[PDB]
C-alpha cells in the first residue's frame, strides 16, 4: 500500500481505541515500508498492552514508535534483503 | 528496622527551614528502591517518602512541593504503587490550610500530571481533585469552564472502586450541563448510568438526583410524556425514605401532567390508586377530572380554568412554577383536544354554528386544531363547507361491514349457547 | 450385593449414542448413528423436548431405534490429551532469571482472565495465540508446567505427533475435538509442547500423501479465524525454528504475541545456578560467580547437566557433598563437549 | 470497521450484493454476473471481516463451510456433504 | 392491645374465622373495629389503611356462606356514609342487608 490506503486503517482502528490528543499517527505512516493489514492491527494492540506495565491508560505517541519496530521486520533480523551485496 | 529510627535521624533540621530536605529525600530514594522494586506490594513505609510533604507545608509555597512530586512521577518512587499513597497524603493539608492558598490551589492541580494524564487508574483520588477545581470555577461565575472539566473526566470510568459515590460523579455533569444552557448534553449521560443502576437498588441519597435531573431535562423540552414517566417510577416504587406528609402532594403534579400530555397508558393506573382518592382533596379533584375526559362538554372547564388553579399556575414539588401564561399556553390546546375526541366518538356530523359554540372559538380557530389532529393520525373527520357541517364518520369498505356482521353472528351463538345451559342450571329452582 | 447386581446388569442390553440432527415433527426426530448411517428415531414422554433440539447428543436403542437418555456433550474424551495429571514440581522459583520474559506470559494469561474489563475500556483485543521460540534448553517447556502448578484451571496437553493418527480424515477431526471443551469451560488454555509439525507449509510437490495433514494445517486457520467465540481460550504455542513453520500462521490474527526466550545472560544465569543446586548438598563455602564466566553460550537447562556431572565426580572420591572444585570441572565439561551449535538461531526479534 | 478497501469492496458488492437485489440489471445490460468468487493475496491481509461485513449488510441466507471440514471419517460421506451445501 | 390477633386467642384451637357470628377468636375483627374506632373519632386515613388487608384476605380465604362479610361490610357501612359517593354506598349496604 501507500500513505493513502494505510491512513484509512489507522484512523478507523483508533476510533475504538483510546489515544492521546498529542499523538500523531502520520509520523509512522511515512516510515511504513512493505506492511499489511494484520501488521497494523498488531501495532494498535501492542501499544495498549505495554500501557498496562507503564501505568498508562490511553496510548501515547512514544508507545507507537516503540511497538512499531517489532512487526515491521519481515523475516528474522534481516527484514527482507537488509542492505548489502 | 531503619524505619523506626527516622525520628532521631536529623535533629537540627526540624527547628530550621532545612534547605537540605530535598537532598535527604533523594538519598532515601535510591536506597529504598532496590529493597522493593516491583516485587513486594507493600514494603517501604509510605510516611518516609511522604515526610517531605510534612516538612514544608505552611513555611513554604506549594510551587516547590509540586516540583518534588514531578521528580517522583518521572522516576520510580521506590514503588510502582507508591503514587497511590502519595496523592492520598496530598488530600490532607488542602482542606486544613486554605487561607491565602485557595488562589494558588488552582495551579497545584494543573501542575500535577497524574490528575491530567491517564494512568493505570489505581488512584480513586484524582476524581475528587477534579471536583475541587470545578467548585472553584462555579464560585467565580464561569459556567462553561466548570462543565468542560468534568466532561473529560467521565470519559474514563474506573472499574469498580466507589459504587454509590461514582453515581454522583456521573450525575454531576448532568446538573452543570443545563446551567451551561444546553440540555441535550446530559441526555447521553442518562442512557448509560441509568441502565446499569436499573436493576440495582438505590439508597436515599441516590434517588434524590433522579427526582430532579430526570424531570429537569424534559422541563425545557416541554414534553410531558417523559416527565410523568421517570417521576412515577421513583414515586411509586419504594420512596419510603422521605416523609409521608410531603410524599402525598407529589402525586398532585403527576395527574396534572397527564392532561398536558397526549393522554397515555398511566391514566387508568391512577384511577384505581388507593392514595389518590383519599387524603389530599387536590388528589381527588384532579382524579375526578380524569373521568371527565369522555364526558367533557367544555361548558364548565373555562369557569374552573379561570377560577380554581391549585396545580395549574402554582407548582411546588415538581416544576416549582414558571409563569401564569406558560402553564396555560399548552393547557388550552389540550382542553380543545379533549372535546374533539368526544365529538369524533359521539357526533357523526355537526354544524359549524353549533361546533363553534361547543368549542367557544371562531371559524378560523375551529378548523386549526381539527386539521392538525388529522395529520397526526388520531381523528379523521370530513369537513363539509357548503353544508357547514363536519362529518366524523370514517368510511368503511364492504368487507369491513360484513366482518363486523360476522362477529355478531358468532356473538348470537354465544347467547344461544349460554341460555341453553341455563335451563339445566336454573332447573333446581324451577324443579324444587 | 455384588452377585445380585451382576444378574440385574445382564438383563440390560446395549444402547446406541448419537447426536440429534434435525426435527421433522414434535415427537419425530432424526439422529445420526455413531457408525455414520442416519436413522429416523422416536422419543418418549419421560424426557424434556427442549433438550431434544439439534446438536444434543442423546442415547438410542440397538433394537427399537428411539431416543432414550440425554447425555452431555463429550467428543472423544482422552485422559492423555486432556487431563494434565498435575503433580507440583517446578514453580516460578525454578524458572528464575527469565523474569524479564515471565511478565510477557502473565500479561496474556493472568491479566485478561483476572480483569477482562481493562481491555474493553482501552479498546484493544485480548491476545489469542502466543508464540514461544528460541533454542532448546532455555526453559521454554518449563513455562507451561509452571502455570499448571499455580492457577489450576483446565489445561490441555497437545503433542504434535500424537494427533497425526491417520485412518480416514482422522487428523482433521482431532483438532475440532479439542475446541469442544473451549466453549464448555471458558477459563481454558491449550498448551503446545515442541510442535513444528501442524504449522508446516507443504503446498504441492505431489503432496506425498499429506491429505489429512494439509487439512490439519487449515484447522488452525479456521477456529482462530472464523466467527467462533474466542478470547476466553489462550493458545500457547512452542516451536524451535519459526522459519520451518508456515509464515502465514506466524502473522497476526492467529498468534498475536511472539515471546522471545533468548539464552540467559550472565545476570540471568546467576540466579539459575542456585536453582539447580538448591536441593543438591554441598559444602559451606561456595561461589557461583566462578561458573558465570566459565559459561559460554549455555542455557538454563545445561546448568542442570553441570549439577548432574558434579555428583558423579564425588562418587569415586567418596564425598556426599560436592566440593567447589568438582563444580568447575563439571561446568567446563559441557564447554569441552560442545558440538551443540546454538548460535545459528537468527529469529530473535 | 475496515477502511482502504473501498476500491476492492466496491467490486465485491457488484458481484455479490447487486445480483441478489436486482436480477434484471444483468439481463437488460447483457453481462453474465460471476457465479464464483476467488480472493487472492497474501494470507492475513484481506478476506476475514470482509465477508462478515457483506453478509451483515445483505441480511439474507449465508452459509460458511470450512474447506477442510468437507472430509468425513466415513468414505461416501464426502460427496454427500458437498451436495447438501 | 390486650388481644390483637393470634396472641391470647390462639393456643390449642384452629381458626374459626374471627368474630363473624357468635363463636370465634378475634383476628380480623379487632383490626376492623380499630378502623371503625378511628372512623367516628379521627379522620378516615387510618381507617382505610386497616381495610386494605381485609379486602385482600376476604377475596383470598373465604368459604361458601357469608360470615366475615357481615363484619367487613359493617365498617364500610359507616365508612362510605360520610363520603360523597352514593353509588358505592348502595352496593355496600345491599350486600350487608343480605
Amino acid at each position: 500500500r501507500d500513505r493513502r490506503e494505510r491512513r484509512l486503517i489507522f484512523g478507523t482502528i483508533a476510533s475504538k481505541m483510546s489515544l492521546a490528543p498529542e499523538a500523531d499517527l502520520d509520523s509512522l505512516i511515512i516510515r511504513n515500508d512493505s506492511l499489511s493489514g494484520a501488521v497494523i492491527a498488531a501495532i494498535m494492540q501492542e501499544a495498549g498492552l505495554r500501557a498496562v506495565r507503564k501505568n498508562r491508560y490511553v496510548i501515547l505517541q512514544s508507545d507507537l514508535e516503540e511497538a512499531y519496530a517489532t512487526q515491521v521486520k519481515t523475516d528474522n533480523t534481516v527484514d527482507k534483503f537488509d542492505f548489502y551485496k | 528496622k531503619d524505619y523506626s529510627q527516622i525520628l532521631k535521624e536529623e535533629f537540627p533540621k526540624i527547628d530550621s527551614l532545612a534547605q537540605n530536605d530535598c537532598n535527604s529525600a533523594l538519598d532515601q530514594l535510591l536506597v529504598l528502591e532496590k529493597k522493593t522494586r516491583q516485587a513486594s506490594d507493600l514494603a517501604s513505609s509510605k510516611e518516609v517518602l511522604a515526610k517531605i510533604v510534612d516538612l514544608l507545608a505552611s513555611r513554604n509555597k506549594w510551587d516547590d512541593l509540586n516540583e518534588q512530586l514531578t521528580l517522583l512521577s518521572k522516576k520510580h518512587g521506590q514503588l510502582k504503587l507508591s503514587i497511590q499513597y502519595m496523592i492520598q497524603k496530598v488530600m490532607e493539608y488542602l482542606k486544613s490550610s486554605k487561607s491565602l492558598d485557595l488562589n494558588t490551589r488552582i495551579s497545584v492541580i494543573e501542575t500535577i500530571r497524574v490528575v491530567t494524564e491517564n494512568k493505570i487508574f489505581v488512584e480513586v483520588e484524582r476524581a475528587r481533585v477534579t471536583k475541587d477545581l470545578v467548585e472553584i470555577k462555579k464560585e467565580e461565575g464561569k459556567i462553561d469552564e466548570a462543565a468542560d472539566i468534568l466532561c473529560e473526566l467521565q470519559v474514563e470510568t474506573y472499574g469498580s472502586m466507589e459504587m454509590s459515590e461514582k453515581i454522583q460523579f456521573i450525575l454531576e455533569q448532568m446538573e452543570l450541563s443545563i446551567l451551561k444552557g444546553d440540555y441535550s448534553q446530559a441526555t447521553v449521560l442518562s442512557r448509560k448510568i441509568l441502565k446499569k443502576t436499573f436493576k440495582n437498588p438505590k439508597y436515599e441519597s441516590l434517588k434524590l438526583e433522579y427526582y430532579n435531573l430526570l424531570v429537569k431535562i424534559s422541563l425545557h423540552k416541554r414534553e410531558y410524556l417523559e416527565v410523568a414517566q421517570y417521576l412515577q417510577e421513583i414515586y411509586q416504587t419504594d420512596a419510603i425514605k422521605s416523609d409521608e406528609a410531603k410524599w402525598k402532594p407529589v402525586l398532585s403534579h403527576i395527574v396534572y401532567f397527564l392532561v398536558l400530555s397526549p393522554y397515555g397508558n398511566l391514566q387508568n393506573d391512577l384511577i384505581h390508586k388507593i392514595q389518590n382518592d383519599n387524603n389530599l382533596k387536590k388528589l381527588e379533584s384532579q382524579e375526578s377530572l380524569v373521568k371527565l375526559f369522555t364526558t367533557n362538554e367544555l361548558m364548565r372547564w373555562p369557569i374552573v380554568q379561570k377560577t380554581y388553579e391549585p396545580v395549574l399556575n402554582e407548582d411546588d414539588l415538581a416544576f416549582g412554577g414558571e409563569a401564569n401564561k406558560h402553564h396555560w399556553e399548552d393547557l388550552q390546546k389540550r382542553v380543545i383536544e379533549h372535546n374533539l375526541r368526544v365529538i369524533s366518538e359521539y357526533y357523526s356530523r355537526i354544524t359549524l354554528l353549533r361546533l363553534n359554540e361547543l368549542l367557544d372559538l371562531t371559524e378560523s380557530q375551529t378548523e386549526t386544531y381539527i386539521s392538525d389532529l388529522v395529520n397526526q393520525g388520531i381523528i379523521y373527520a370530513k369537513v363539509n363547507r357548503p353544508a357547514k357541517i363536519v362529518n366524523f364518520e370514517k368510511p368503511k369498505n364492504s368487507s369491513q361491514l360484513l366482518n363486523e356482521w360476522s362477529h355478531n353472528v358468532d356473538e348470537l351463538l354465544e347467547h344461544i349457547e349460554t341460555i341453553g345451559h341455563l335451563i339445566t342450571k336454573e332447573e333446581i329452582m324451577h324443579g324444587l | 450385593d455384588k452377585t445380585e447386581n451382576d444378574i440385574k446388569a445382564l438383563q440390560s442390553i446395549g444402547q446406541l449414542i448419537g447426536e440429534v440432527m434435525k426435527e421433522l415433527s414434535e415427537e419425530k426426530y432424526i439422529v445420526k448413528a455413531s457408525s455414520g448411517p442416519r436413522y429416523i428415531v422416536g422419543v418418549r414422554n419421560s424426557v424434556d423436548r427442549s433438550k431434544l433440539k439439534k446438536g444434543v447428543r442423546v442415547t438410542l436403542d440397538i433394537t427399537t431405534l428411539t431416543i432414550m437418555r440425554i447425555l452431555p456433550r463429550e467428543t472423544d474424551p482422552l485422559v492423555y490429551n486432556m487431563t494434565s495429571f498435575e503433580q507440583g514440581e517446578i514453580t516460578f522459583d525454578g524458572i528464575g532469571g527469565l523474569t524479564e520474559q515471565i511478565r510477557e506470559l502473565r500479561e496474556v494469561i493472568e491479566l485478561p482472565l483476572k480483569n477482562p474489563e481493562i481491555f474493553q475500556r482501552v479498546g484493544i483485543k485480548p491476545p489469542k495465540g502466543v508464540l514461544l521460540y528460541g533454542p532448546p534448553g532455555t526453559g521454554k517447556t518449563l513455562l507451561a508446567k509452571a502455570v499448571a502448578a499455580t492457577i489450576g484451571a483446565n489445561f490441555i496437553f497437545s503433542p504434535a505427533s500424537g494427533i497425526v493418527d491417520k485412518y480416514i480424515g482422522e487428523s482433521a477431526r482431532i483438532i475440532r475435538e479439542m475446541f469442544a471443551y473451549a466453549k464448555e469451560h471458558e477459563p481454558c488454555i491449550i498448551f503446545m509442547d515442541e510442535v513444528d509439525a501442524i504449522g508446516g507449509r507443504r503446498f504441492s510437490e505431489g503432496t506425498s500423501a499429506d491429505r489429512e495433514i494439509q487439512r490439519t494445517l487449515m484447522e488452525l486457520l479456521t477456529q482462530m479465524d472464523g466467527f467462533d467465540n474466542l478470547g476466553q481460550t489462550k493458545i500457547i504455542m512452542a516451536t524451535n525454528r519459526p522459519d520451518t513453520l508456515d509464515p502465514a500462521l506466524l502473522r497476526p490474527g492467529r498468534l498475536d504475541r511472539k515471546v522471545e526466550i533468548p539464552l540467559p545472560n550472565e545476570a540471568g544465569r546467576l540466579e539459575i545456578f542456585k536453582i539447580h543446586t538448591a536441593k543438591v548438598k554441598k559444602t559451606g563455602e561456595f561461589d557461583f560467580e566462578a561458573a558465570v564466566k566459565m559459561s559460554d553460550g549455555f542455557n538454563g537447562a545445561d546448568i542442570r547437566n553441570c549439577a548432574t556431572e558434579a555428583g558423579f565426580f564425588a562418587i569415586r572420591d567418596d564425598r556426599d557433598h560436592i566440593n567447589p572444585d568438582d563444580l568447575m570441572k563439571a561446568v567446563r565439561k559441557v564447554a569441552e563437549v560442545k558440538k551443540l551449535e546454538g548460535t545459528i538461531e537468527y529469529q530473535k526479534l | 470497521d475496515v477502511g482502504g478497501l473501498d476500491m476492492q469492496k466496491q467490486e465485491i458488492r457488484e458481484a455479490v450484493e447487486l445480483p441478489l437485489v436486482q436480477a434484471d440489471l444483468y439481463e437488460q445490460i447483457g453481462i453474465d454476473p460471476p457465479r464464483g468468487v476467488l480472493l487472492y493475496g497474501p494470507p492475513g491481509t484481506g478476506k476475514t471481516m470482509l465477508v462478515k461485513a457483506v453478509a451483515n449488510s445483505t441480511k439474507a441466507a449465508f452459509i460458511r463451510v470450512n474447506g477442510s471440514e468437507f472430509v468425513h471419517k466415513y468414505l461416501g460421506e464426502g460427496p454427500r456433504m458437498v451436495r447438501d451445501v | 392491645d390486650d388481644l390483637k390477633a393470634q396472641f391470647q386467642e390462639l393456643d390449642s384451637k384452629k381458626q374459626r374465622n374471627n368474630g363473624s357470628k357468635d363463636h370465634g377468636d378475634g383476628i380480623l375483627l379487632i383490626d376492623s373495629e380499630i378502623a371503625r374506632t378511628y372512623l367516628l373519632k379521627n379522620d378516615l386515613v387510618k381507617a382505610r389503611d386497616l381495610l386494605d388487608d381485609l379486602e385482600k384476605t376476604l377475596d383470598k380465604k373465604d368459604s361458601i356462606p357469608l360470615r366475615i362479610t357481615n363484619s367487613f361490610y359493617s365498617t364500610n357501612s359507616q365508612y362510605f356514609k360520610f363520603k360523597n359517593d352514593f353509588n358505592s354506598f348502595y352496593y355496600t349496604s345491599l350486600l350487608y342487608l343480605s
